[PDB]
RNA sequence: AUUCUGGUGUCCUAGGCGUAGAGGAACCACACCAAUCCAUCCCGAACUUGGUGGUUAAACUCUACUGCGGUGACGAUACUGUAGGGGAGGUCCUGCGGAAAAAUAGCUCGACGCCAGGAU
RNA sequence: GGCCCUCGAGUGCAAAGGCAGAAGGGAGCUUGACUGCAAGACCCACCCGUCGAGCAGGGACGAAAGUCGGCCUUAGUGAU
């Protein structure tokens, strides 16, 4: 659960995802990685699960890196009350993905295994992903 | 009773009367810390009875 | 007129120009000032023997220092000053060159297990500061009369540069090293 | 506060308020290094057709 | 010391060139040879001016370049004499930098007395 | 009429630093002393006063390079005025009109006005 | 005490906007925290609020030009 370390404010707006990620495109530290297509609000479970399944098939070797870390908060209201009468508390954190953005990078794996592994991991996903070779 | 308005009259214009043109105490009220400057203010300013410019003496 | 400065303007301006080789005379490494501050922290309480020790320095040459107030302590307090801490000299002239060689000669004899001044103990950019954990040192001073025991420490300000030039010049001047 | 500042020809206030002295049209002048001025000109001929 | 003067002269100068119809008396000071000189309100021109470099009194004068009392006297008569000739009665007179003491005080004293009313 | 140095602006980082060199005939600055004018919360460091016997070293002025700082396109792209369209999945696409920021080419080591004094 | 970025400090009190030889920090002298007003604007349903060149008198500070009718600005308040 990748949670934030004391931000500025506690509760925020949830604004849109209009546009395309321009900026993660770019892939650093891997040469395989994994890309969104379509924008979604991805939480701290969903990342720390696909980290996890992606890992469980490196196996003998390679390294893998996170690019997305989710910083924004969502409140739900206390269940089952009425409309009105200020926010609730903060459940989870989210991150704010947009299309054409890396979300998984992965090194010093068989081509062969890095595929089979970032299929996991895009089922862990709720969001139409892609594998991307490019490093 | 902390910081108080207070009553500055005038020593120029002290209380007088008859003949028309009447003198008519000028006056100015305005604000002293009493703890302070416990000792009462006495600050030169203009009267416009007296024409001048004069002392105007502190009082309760 | 004082022993130093007298053969530092005749013999000891056109030394120096040897070694470094410098165009103009003036540019030759010299004092501009000295600076005996003398920090105290238990001064803020009772200040007699801080007074006391006021007379001490301006009863050797004659010019007195200043009494120092500290930059922020606890008050709020604005119209007015906040907590005062020492003392500090701020010698210029002859005074200056008075006050320079005879603590060496007068002073640093009362001294005991002095082998010398650190010789590698520059600030990088030609200045320099000597403490001592006494402030008896001086010939005038009596060690029963005497309120507290309070050390201190001198900075020599000149306008040299290298750390070779400050060490000469100390040279020149007259100073017991240590190695 | 003073995001604008005053120039020639123009008051400024108790409030930072800045009003003109004179008739004619206002100007906002370049100040150096990165602020901003107001001066205010009149104008010489102005004419009808 | 040279560093510090020219803020000297901003903190007088922007506070005195606020205000229109600036005939201002400019004076200035140096370790050898004084001048001093007369600026428009416009601040485009000089209208009257007077030094020791000038040629007609520092052939009169004793000094050798002429800072000190008795020269910044002469002077004093000298820059009020032109400001007259130039159909000028009052001025804004300028520090220029200086504080007021000694040798400006003693141009300032003999400004007053010539006619030069500031 | 032209060029310097000293004073005053318009114009404010195409105008600022760094590096490298150069200037004392003048003007400008550093070094001499301080009864007195006057001064130091101490100190002629500074202010001030009286003198000159040194110097272009520091500052200041002037000539260079782009090392930095600064400014900075064209083209595209984002975005958006207006007229429409696709998706239930939450935003996207089109015509018509405006158009960034960033990045880079490249541009810059001031310009220009008046007055005082010196030189052609 | 020296060096280096230089305004990230401070600005009685929350924040925003401001403030360099300064609106920030220190000193000298004082009381314009003054009477009589006021061309003209801003803000608005009304009630209310806000800025004010300038003139008149009588002062303050300065050598002078000038600056001063409270506070660096926006809260510290109630009609009849």
């Amino acid at each position: 659960m990748l949670s934030p370390k004391r931000t500025r404010f506690r509760k925020q707006h949830r604004g849109r995802m209009k546009g395309i990620s321009y900026r993660g495109n770019r892939i650093c530290f891997g040469r395989y990685a994994l890309q969104a297509l379509e924008p979604a609000w991805i939480t701290s479970r969903q990342i720390e699960a696909g980290r996890r399944a992606m890992t469980r098939n490196a196996r003998r070797g390679g390294k893998i890196w996170v690019r997305i870390f989710p910083d924004k908060p969502v409140t739900v209201r206390p269940a089952e009350t009425r409309m009105g009468s200020g926010k609730g508390s903060p459940e989870y954190w989210v991150a704010v993905v947009k299309p054409g953005r890396i979300l998984y990078e992965i090194s010093g794996v068989a081509e062969n295994i890095a595929r089979r592994a970032v299929a996991i991991a895009a089922s862990k996903m709720p969001i139409r992903t892609q594998f991307i070779i490019s490093g | 009773d902390v910081r108080v308005k207070v009553i500055l009259e005038c020593t120029g214009c002290v209380r007088k009367s008859v003949n028309k043109g009447s003198r008519g105490v000028s006056r100015y009220i305005t604000q002293k810390n009493r703890h302070n400057t416990p000792s009462r203010l006495e600050l030169r300013k203009f009267c416009p009875y007296c024409y001048k410019h004069t002392i105007h003496g502190e009082i309760k | 007129i004082n022993r130093l400065k007298t053969n530092y303007i005749e013999k000891m301006v056109p030394l120096l120009k040897e070694e470094f080789s410098y165009s103009n005379i003036l540019e030759v490494p010299k004092v501009v000032k000295i600076v005996v501050n003398c920090g105290i922290g238990d001064a803020s309480q009772n200040a007699k023997g801080l007074d006391a020790a006021i007379n001490e320095l301006a009863l050797i040459t004659g010019q007195r220092p200043v009494k120092t107030k500290a930059k922020t302590s606890i008050a709020g307090f604005k119209v007015r000053e906040g907590m005062t801490l020492g003392i500090a000299v701020t010698l210029r002239g002859n005074l200056m060159y008075s006050f320079l060689d005879r603590l060496i000669n007068l002073a640093l004899p009362r001294t005991r297990d002095f082998q010398g001044v650190n010789p590698n103990s520059f600030d990088g950019h030609g200045n320099y500061s000597v403490g001592f954990r006494e402030q008896s040192v001086f010939p005038e001073i009596k060690p029963e009369i005497v309120g507290k025991a309070r050390g201190m420490d001198v900075c020599i300000t000149t306008t040299a540069k290298t750390d070779k030039e400050a060490y000469k010049l100390l040279s020149l001047m007259g100073m017991p090293f240590r190695e | 506060g003073t995001k604008f500042h005053p120039g020639k020809n123009v008051g400024i206030g108790k409030d930072h308020t800045i009003f003109a002295l004179i008739d004619g049209l206002v100007k906002f002048e370049k100040y150096g290094p990165d602020k901003k001025k107001v001066s205010v000109y009149p104008r010489e001929i102005q004419p009808e057709n | 010391r040279r560093e510090d003067r020219t803020a000297r002269h901003v903190r007088i100068r922007k506070k005195v060139e606020g205000t229109p119809e600036r005939p201002r008396l400019c004076v200035f000071r140096s370790n050898k040879h004084l001048y001093v000189q007369v600026i428009d309100d416009t601040k485009m021109h000089t209208l009257a001016a007077a030094s020791t470099m000038q040629k007609a009194i520092s052939e009169n004068i004793d000094y050798s370049a002429g800072p000190t009392v008795e020269v910044a006297q002469k002077i004093g008569e000298m820059i009020a004499k032109s400001c007259l000739e130039k159909g000028i009665t009052k001025v804004a007179f300028d520090r220029g930098g200086y504080p007021y003491h000694g040798r400006v005080k003693a141009l300032a004293d003999a400004a007053r007395e010539h006619g030069l009313v500031f």
